[PDB]
């Protein structure tokens, strides 16, 4: 009388399900005898083995170093002045970038369009960026034709012609480039965000400057600029790839020296007008938009402070999530997984930015308007967990990513010059990777609280946000949960 | 957002309405400080209640043992007398207290639409405070106790066809004897938990409805949560009433009374000023202005 | 994590008890 | 505790001693595994290993039944399996602080890890795992089918992708016009017992290749024996075909711009070492640009098409010159975005480029000098970035069994001749015309009057 | 012209001007005052901690014994 | 122990009445499992198969009308119930040890119940 | 006030019922098909008081 499995659809759903999770439940050891999914430390001293990067000092004051491997082709080869927007003088904030956009062009010889031609005819890139208190100019280029690159680089920092028409065309330029900047909503946050959290100070200022400045070069700016800023004990020339150490240092030695001699130098400077956080909140409501994008941030450690590894391992552990990450509801962090579970952001990333004597540390969610309180309770309830309650897997499997991170993150030529060059500006120093294992090894639970207690507890943030944001809570909201009272 | 796992414990259903209507729900956000004379009135009928109880701890209802009950909670009771002078200098803050609430809404015009519900359900609520206070003043049975409530109950025989069966009923037994003490002493301690039921109407169609601002424009585009912006200046209010009140507990407690109230009820004599409390005098001066009783 | 939960309990009781002292003065529990 | 500051040396380190400075040239092991399978290896200084795992399907393999099936596996890739869960998954790769990257393309799909070089068994065993044993939970599929379809609901944000699907599609006719997106009606119709029986069918040894980076031969080796030498020999079923034959796709949109892409046959394939590598030239020669960008010299802006077009004529929002080789087959052409109104002008300008590229004496010789010396700079600069090589070896071993010497491409990019560009532009532009456009279409000419060109 | 309120979003500015009527601002570079605040405030709170504990032990003691039956103890 | 209707005459008496009340009632064991219960039971309905939770629904419902009506099954579909023949107890078992390796190593919830 | 909590939570989850299954697919209006029942309810207890 009872129907067998094989009548009633609903039998057979039932019957064809078990199956497949009776078939599941059987691992195999062959497949597992490797796995552990809880995180621990290793020491990877048998692999972080890499060429040693010979540093010279030319007695004008010029660093150049070189991390030699000719068994490659090519090469980068550039040039890392510490100057940029933050050394300004309030009235030539866009000096820097419009600068670069000049330099690009001509000198005396190089006639942009037949020096476009040479670079593109050698095979190479030659680029350029500038950052607050960093510029770059670098080219990569191939073996026995790094050469003409170092040439060229030198030719383009030393004698470099500035011309009314192309000064005009470059105004043209970066004032579309400043109208094409307000679609990037990441950089207008991060732009506000600096200028409310270091208002009143070189920090505050943007990198571009406003357009009212772009309109008054002249180029009398921006010869005063250079000659003020690029002093020859500023710079560092680097280089990786297929080069050799005595043939880079000939070559700056005999090309690099008509330079700027001065006694601007970056230390003294930074020792007038220091950078001083002031918690405050900016928010631009629109209501017009899609998605609402907003930042808090507390301050950060400058480059030469033993707790910026430390604060490193803290937003590798409270890492990015994206709507399509593949993680998805199970990571490592629990910011991660309160985002994903509960999809209350469209997607979340922590930064920690260093800068001399300061930084910053945040969250930088983007979400849609209804979630907002929710989303922002999670930020502030895992940083504050942060400062009271870490735990021992979390700081390892935090310390695993970092080392991985950076060290993948290291891969090619112009990666390794621009490390060189980098670590060379802000420690005076190339920082090898067993040290740098050693020092992210020496960070445990008990640092990682000392640290938030030191940077997060009870401390006032500063908070930029655009979009649709009635939902968003107001600063004492936040200025409340930077601490617990169950403690 | 999909409730998934529980992030905050105010969000969560045990705290959930208390979340919104205490301290998630938006106000405008230039209040002064008559908004706060509204919380402050509630906090004087929480105060009245606790007091109360902790007197009718005391009291007895009875017409041979009410004055000297009075006298015993003053006297031997630990720490009696400043129970009844809350008690009594309450009922008077009270009423001040719900006056400058009254008048800050005809000044303000907050009895215009759409709050015409929270005006009528205030109304109901100064005639249930009226109706507790008067058999609250009966209960010390003094001589302006039993000679106001005689006068003020007996003006209820103006009724054109049932006026004298009316005061008959209510008095049980043609005067204002132990039958009528009973009956106020029953009354006085039921009416405050209708009071509180009042109340809570009352803030509910307000909180239906937002509320009104200083300039009485439309006030949903700069509107701040009620916690902490508003608890903060409340809480300012409540300081500045709790010294006020402490300045007429302790120095001044028998300012806002009458003397002829310390005398036992004595039916045959009658005093020569016959006034109900200060805070019923307007009322009272109109009925007497305008003769003809009914 | 334990330690540090035991030792915010162990804290939270000293308050509490000290909370209990203020509102219930007892010299006659505090002598023996 | 007390630190040095981090402008000193940190104590007590035992830092190792330094690399050689040109240690040596690292060859691939390539070890065949009876049942046919490959095992492929490099050394690399760096200390980071990246190792793949590539396979001989997609697109073209596809079937009526499943029509969707390789970009659902690539959305699908390390999910639960029978042996692990997808939580325990993310944990480990988490734990040891790697990257999975899945990539599906038309002839081939692979699975990607990079962590550093201490962890070579977790890796590999985890892509091993991932790859031969997949439990395809029908929740889980169900996931990835609404992020699949959402994703196709916000596919008109890049019309170029769209574009070289629809030229794809219309110019080639069953294997290369499997379509690679998905479409509504196949994603409705895609299912997890559907995914299982596609990867058992196809997921064979005889068309494996596991490709390693920075990774000792027999380490790698020995540690993947053990997980691929039981996989059941097959006899390797016979790739698709497809003809070139094809015409016009025309899609209307929005009224910003209109997209129009032109293409051709080049019946060569990567098995044609020379006409691919000359095709390859001849991108790098055609190329362009967007007339957006300001990064700076060396990307593009003197090649022919930039030159010309750009810089001559305006209101053209993006100009470039691109192809696609498969095995055994090529598709070269012309992606042109401009504004509604100028589109027949456009269309003449791009059919006048690849007719001048055709006829003898039009490309001078320096132009091709810059250009052979800019596709050697690509390539070398490419053979960087580990990820890079390995994904090279895996590719080069799935088409040609082997993977052919870096010195191969040098020499012929150095031996290519203008009569070579001059003969395979003529050959080229023989093939039947392929034209896709897109947006404000209703003004574009038809695709006979283009046609009447080229013939 | 530019409409006022999107030239605020269009150039951020490290000089920012509050209302400053209300409450003066302490200049850029002065530390959070963060205990001040929290000093007073906690005076207050002791202060209504003695109230509160005051009106509990008066409802509490006044609910005790009588000093008449304390008499008549004997 | 593990006590079986095979090895134990109490354990066949008590598996004999439970078949008996379900089958009055036409309704599977597996749907006696409340999904506001646990939370578990609410995943482990969340992951089967459209059709199966057809059923289970049309099943209840059955029952509760019944209940109503103050009735039970007419002998023929009674002598055609099957309970017993579940349809739940593996994906429960799954989800229940999956939510265990979760809380074991690391891992928050992925689901709560809320207060109350 | 006890008692306006207690119905308060139980109507935030919902009554049970005889056969202590889910129940949130036959339900119907509790007046006025529940009022007549609690009605023969309370006149039975009225007789009884
Ligand atoms: C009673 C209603 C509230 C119950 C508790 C809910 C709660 O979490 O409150 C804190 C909670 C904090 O916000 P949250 O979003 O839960 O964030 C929690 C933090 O992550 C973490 O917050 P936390 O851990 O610092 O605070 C938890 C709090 C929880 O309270 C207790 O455990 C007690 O514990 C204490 O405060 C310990 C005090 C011991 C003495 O809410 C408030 O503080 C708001 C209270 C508003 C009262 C309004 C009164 C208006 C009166 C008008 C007349
Ligand atoms: C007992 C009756 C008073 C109890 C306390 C009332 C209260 O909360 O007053 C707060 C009230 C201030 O409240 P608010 O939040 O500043 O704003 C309320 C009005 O907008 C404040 O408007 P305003 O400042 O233009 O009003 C002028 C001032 C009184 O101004 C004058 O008397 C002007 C001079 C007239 C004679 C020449 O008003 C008062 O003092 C309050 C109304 C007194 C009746 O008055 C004070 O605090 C007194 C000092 C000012
Ligand atoms: C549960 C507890 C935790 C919680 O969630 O609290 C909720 C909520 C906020 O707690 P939270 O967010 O964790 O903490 C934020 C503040 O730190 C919370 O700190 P706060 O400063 O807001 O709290 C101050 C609190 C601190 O309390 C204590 O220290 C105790 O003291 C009071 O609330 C004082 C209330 C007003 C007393 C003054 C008199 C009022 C008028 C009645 C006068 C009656 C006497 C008449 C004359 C008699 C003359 C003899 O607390 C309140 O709403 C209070
Ligand atoms: C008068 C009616 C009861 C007053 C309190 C109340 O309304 O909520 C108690 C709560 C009911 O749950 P509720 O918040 O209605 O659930 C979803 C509503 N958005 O029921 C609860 O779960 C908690 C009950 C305790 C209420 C104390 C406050
Ligand atoms: C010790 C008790 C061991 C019980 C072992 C299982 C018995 C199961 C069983 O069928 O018990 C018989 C009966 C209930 O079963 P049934 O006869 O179907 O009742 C409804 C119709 N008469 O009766 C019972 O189940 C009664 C059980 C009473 C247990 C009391 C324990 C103290
Ligand atoms: C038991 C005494 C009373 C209590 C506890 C009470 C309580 C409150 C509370 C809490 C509010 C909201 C907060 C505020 O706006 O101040 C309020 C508002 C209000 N009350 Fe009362 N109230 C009382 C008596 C009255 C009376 C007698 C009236 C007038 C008949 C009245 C009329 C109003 C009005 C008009 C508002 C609207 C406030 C506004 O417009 O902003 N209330 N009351
Ligand atoms: C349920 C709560 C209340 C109880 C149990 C209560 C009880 C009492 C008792 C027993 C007395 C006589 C004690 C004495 O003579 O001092 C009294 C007096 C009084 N009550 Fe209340 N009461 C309550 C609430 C209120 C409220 C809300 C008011 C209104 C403001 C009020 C107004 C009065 C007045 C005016 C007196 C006479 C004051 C006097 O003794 O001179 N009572 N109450
Ligand atoms: C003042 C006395 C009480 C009143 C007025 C009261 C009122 C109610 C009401 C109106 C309901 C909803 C109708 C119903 O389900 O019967 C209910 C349900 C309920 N009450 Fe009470 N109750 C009281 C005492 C208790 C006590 C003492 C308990 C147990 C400690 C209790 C436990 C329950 C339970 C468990 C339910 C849920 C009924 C269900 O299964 O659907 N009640 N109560
Ligand atoms: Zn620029």
């Amino acid at each position: 009388a009872p129907p067998p499995p094989t009548a009633m659809i609903y039998d057979r759903a039932a019957e064809a399900i078990k199956s497949k999770l009776r078939q599941l439940e059987n691992p195999d050891p062959r497949f597992l005898k490797h796995g552990n999914p809880r995180p621990a430390l290793s020491d990877h001293t048998r692999i972080l083995a890499a060429p040693e990067t010979r540093v010279t000092t030319l007695p004008n004051g010029l660093r150049v170093a070189t991390e030699s491997s000719l068994a490659a082709r090519t090469a980068t080869v550039g040039v890392w002045i510490d100057a940029g927007s933050r050394f300004e003088t309030e009235e030539t904030n866009g000096t820097a970038h419009f600068l670069e956009h000049m330099i690009f062009k001509g000198t005396e010889r190089r006639n942009a369009r037949e020096l476009e031609e040479e670079i593109e005819n050698m095979g190479g890139h030659l680029n350029a960026y500038t950052s607050r208190e960093q510029t770059t100019y670098y080219a990569k280029v191939t073996d026995s034709d790094v050469p003409q690159a170092l040439d060229i680089l030198a030719d383009i920092l030393q004698n470099s012609r500035f011309e009314e028409n192309r000064i005009s065309r470059e105004r043209d330029v970066i004032l579309r480039e400043m109208e094409e900047v307000e679609g990037q909503t990441e950089e207008v946050i991060f732009d506000h965000l600096h200028a409310t959290a270091f208002q009143y100070t070189p920090l505050g200022r943007t990198i571009l400057g406003p357009a009212q400045n772009i309109k008054t070069i002249t180029k009398a700016h921006l010869q005063s600029y250079i000659q003020t800023h690029y002093t020859a004990p500023r710079m560092v020339i680097a280089a990786s790839g297929a080069v050799k150490h005595e043939d880079i240092v000939e070559q700056v030695k005999k090309l690099f020296t008509k330079l700027s001699t001065d006694a601007t130098t970056t230390a003294q400077l930074v020792a007038k007008e220091p950078a001083i956080f002031t918690g405050s909140e900016v928010r631009m409501l629109d209501d017009d938009i899609p998605l609402a994008q907003f930042a808090v941030a507390f301050e950060g450690a400058s480059w030469k402070d033993p707790d910026s590894i430390a604060l490193m391992v803290m937003q590798a552990m409270l890492g990015s999530w994206n709507k399509t990450a593949g993680g998805g509801k199970h990571m490592g962090s629990e910011l991660a997984q309160r985002v994903g579970i509960n999809e209350v952001a469209e997607s979340i990333m922590a930064f920690n930015t260093n800068y001399k004597d300061t930084g910053l540390f945040g969250v930088y969610a983007v979400a849609k308007p209804d979630c907002l309180d929710d989303l922002s309770y999670a930020i502030m309830q895992e940083t504050t967990k942060l400062v009271y309650r870490v735990s021992e897997d979390d700081v390892t499997r935090a310390c695993n990513q970092l080392k991985s991170s950076l060290l993948l993150h290291i891969d090619g030529t112009s990666p390794v010059a621009e490390d060189i060059g980098r670590q060379l500006l802000t420690y005076g120093r190339r920082i090898p990777f067993a040290e740098l294992f050693a020092r992210i090894d020496a960070v445990d639970a008990s640092t990682i609280k000392r640290v938030a207690n030191r940077f997060i507890y009870d401390k006032d943030v500063a908070i930029a946000a655009m979009g649709p944001i009635q939902r968003l809570p107001d600063y004492n909201w936040f200025r409340r949960r930077t601490y617990w009272n169950r403690y | 957002t999909i409730r998934n796992q529980r992030f905050s414990l105010l969000k969560e259903p045990i705290s959930s309405t208390l979340n919104q209507h205490l301290i998630d729900y938006p106000t405008p956000s230039n209040l002064s400080y008559w908004w706060g004379f509204g919380s402050l009135a509630g906090i004087c009928l929480v105060i009245q209640i606790v007091t109360g109880v902790f007197l009718a701890m005391h009291y007895t209802p009875h017409v041979d043992l009410a004055f000297n009950s009075v006298e015993h909670v003053m006297r031997d009771v630990e720490g009696g007398w400043l129970l009844r002078y809350m008690h009594a200098n309450g009922a008077s803050m009270f009423f001040i207290v719900v006056y400058l609430h009254i008048f800050r809404g005809l000044y303000y015009a907050s009895y215009s639409s759409p709050r015409e519900f929270v005006w009528c359900l205030g109304v109901v609520i100064f005639l249930l405070m009226i109706v507790t206070a008067f058999t609250g003043y009966v209960l010390p049975w003094g001589q302006m106790s039993f000679w106001g409530a005689t006068v003020i109950t007996s003006l209820a025989s103006a009724i054109p066809v049932v006026g004298d069966t009316i005061v008959t009923w209510l008095w049980g037994g043609f005067s204002v004897d132990n039958a009528t003490l009973n009956r106020f002493f029953s009354l006085h301690y039921l009416l405050p938990f209708l009071l509180v039921g009042a109340s809570l109407l009352h803030l509910a169609a307000l909180h239906q409805y937002g509320s009104n601002n200083p300039l009485g424009v439309h006030s949903e585009m700069d509107q701040i949560s009620f916690y902490p912006y508003f608890y903060v200046k409340d809480l300012v209010g409540w300081v500045a009433f709790a010294i006020f009140f402490s300045i007429w507990i302790f120095y001044a407690p028998n300012v806002l009374g009458h003397p002829d109230n310390y005398i036992p009820a004595n039916p045959m004599s009658t005093p020569p000023h016959i006034v109900p409390e200060w805070y019923f005098l307007p009322i009272y001066a109109i009925l007497r202005s305008i003769p003809d009783k009914s | 994590i334990q330690p540090a939960d035991v030792k915010a309990a162990a804290m939270w009781g000293v308050a509490a008890a000290t909370g209990g002292l203020y509102l219930v003065q007892v010299s006659i529990l505090v002598l023996p | 505790s007390s630190l040095p500051s981090l402008d000193i040396p940190l104590g007590g380190v035992v830092l190792p001693d330094p690399l050689p400075d040109s240690v040596e040239q690292s060859k691939t092991k390539i070890t065949t595994l009876s049942n046919g399978l490959k095992i492929a290896s490099e050394t690399s200084p760096n200390p980071a290993a990246s190792i793949g795992l590539y396979l001989d399907c997609g697109s073209i393999y596809e079937t009526p039944f499943s029509s969707g099936a390789s970009h659902l596996l690539e959305r699908m890739a390390f999910k639960s399996t029978t042996n692990r869960s997808h939580f325990r998954i993310v944990r480990e790769v988490e734990a040891i602080g790697g990257n999975i990257g899945a990539s599906a393309s038309r002839e081939q799909m692979g699975y990607t890890f990079d962590a550093l070089k201490t962890y070579v068994p977790q890796m590999v065993e985890l892509l091993v795992d991932c790859v031969r044993n997949p439990a395809f939970l029908d929740w889980e599929v169900n996931e990835e089918l609404r992020k699949v379809k959402a994703e196709l609901g916000e596919l008109s944000n890049n019309p170029q992708g769209l574009l070289l699907e629809a030229i794809h599609s219309a110019g080639y006719s069953g294997a290369l016009a499997y379509p690679l997106l998905a479409p509504e009606a196949a994603l409705n119709r895609l299912d997890g017992p559907s995914l299982e029986e596609f990867v058992a069918e196809n997921y064979t040894a005889p068309r494996m290749v596991l490709a390693a980076a920075g990774v000792e031969h027999e380490e790698l080796v020995s540690i993947a024996e053990p997980l691929l030498s039981d996989l059941p020999n097959v006899p390797r079923p016979d790739e698709p075909k497809s003809v070139y034959v094809g015409g016009d796709f025309r899609r209307h949109g929005e009224s910003g711009g209109t997209h129009v892409a032109l293409a051709f046959e080049v019946p060569g394939g990567w098995h044609k070492e020379k006409d691919a590598i000359v095709l390859t030239v001849l991108q790098m020669l055609m190329g362009g640009g967007g007339s957006f960008s300001a990064g700076g010299p060396g990307k593009g802006m003197h090649s022919r098409l930039y030159l010309r077009v750009l810089n001559e004529y305006q209101q053209i929002q993006s100009f470039s010159a691109f192809n696609s080789i498969f095995n055994n087959t090529g598709l070269f052409g012309i992606y042109a975005s401009t504004s509604p109104d100028f589109a027949p002008k456009a269309v003449d300008i791009a059919a006048k480029e690849l007719i001048a590229i055709a006829s003898p004496g039009q490309v001078t010789q320096v132009q091709l000098d810059r250009a052979k010396k800019s596709t050697k700079s690509a390539v070398l600069m490419n053979l960087e970035s580990r990820m890079i090589a390995s994904e090279d070896i895996g590719r080069q071993i799935l088409t040609y069994g082997e993977r052919k010497p870096l010195e191969q491409f040098l020499k012929a990019v150095d031996e290519i001749t203008l009569n070579d560009i001059t003969k395979i532009s003529q050959k080229i532009i023989s093939s039947p015309l392929t034209m896709a456009s897109y947006g404000d279409v209703l003004s574009v000419p038809s695709y006979e009057s283009v046609n009447r060109k080229f013939h | 012209e530019i409409p006022a309120t999107v030239a605020a979003v269009k150039n951020p500015s490290s000089k920012i001007i509050y209302d400053e009527h209300n409450h003066e601002r302490f200049p850029p570079g002065d530390p959070s005052k963060r205990a001040f605040a929290y000093f007073v405030l906690t005076g207050g709170r002791f202060v209504y901690a003695s109230l509160i504990r005051l009106l509990v032990l008066k409802f509490v003691l006044s609910m005790s014994a009588s000093k008449d039956v304390l008499a008549l103890a004997s | 122990s593990f006590l079986d209707p095979k090895k134990n005459w109490l354990a066949a008496q008590h598996m004999k009445s439970l078949v008996k009340r379900l089958s009055k009632y036409g309704l599977r064991y597996d749907d006696l499992y409340d999904p506001y219960y646990d939370l578990d039971v609410k995943e482990a309905l969340n992951r089967l198969p459209k059709e199966v939770v057809d059923a289970r629904h049309a099943r209840l419902k059955r029952a509760i009308d019944l209940s109503m009506k103050h009735e039970y099954l007419p002998e023929d579909l009674q002598a055609m119930q099957t309970p017993f023949r579940g349809y739940l107890q593996d994906m429960l078992a799954l989800v229940k040890r999956e939510r265990a390796e979760r809380e074991a190593l690391g891992g928050l919830p992925l689901y709560q119940r809320s207060i109350p």
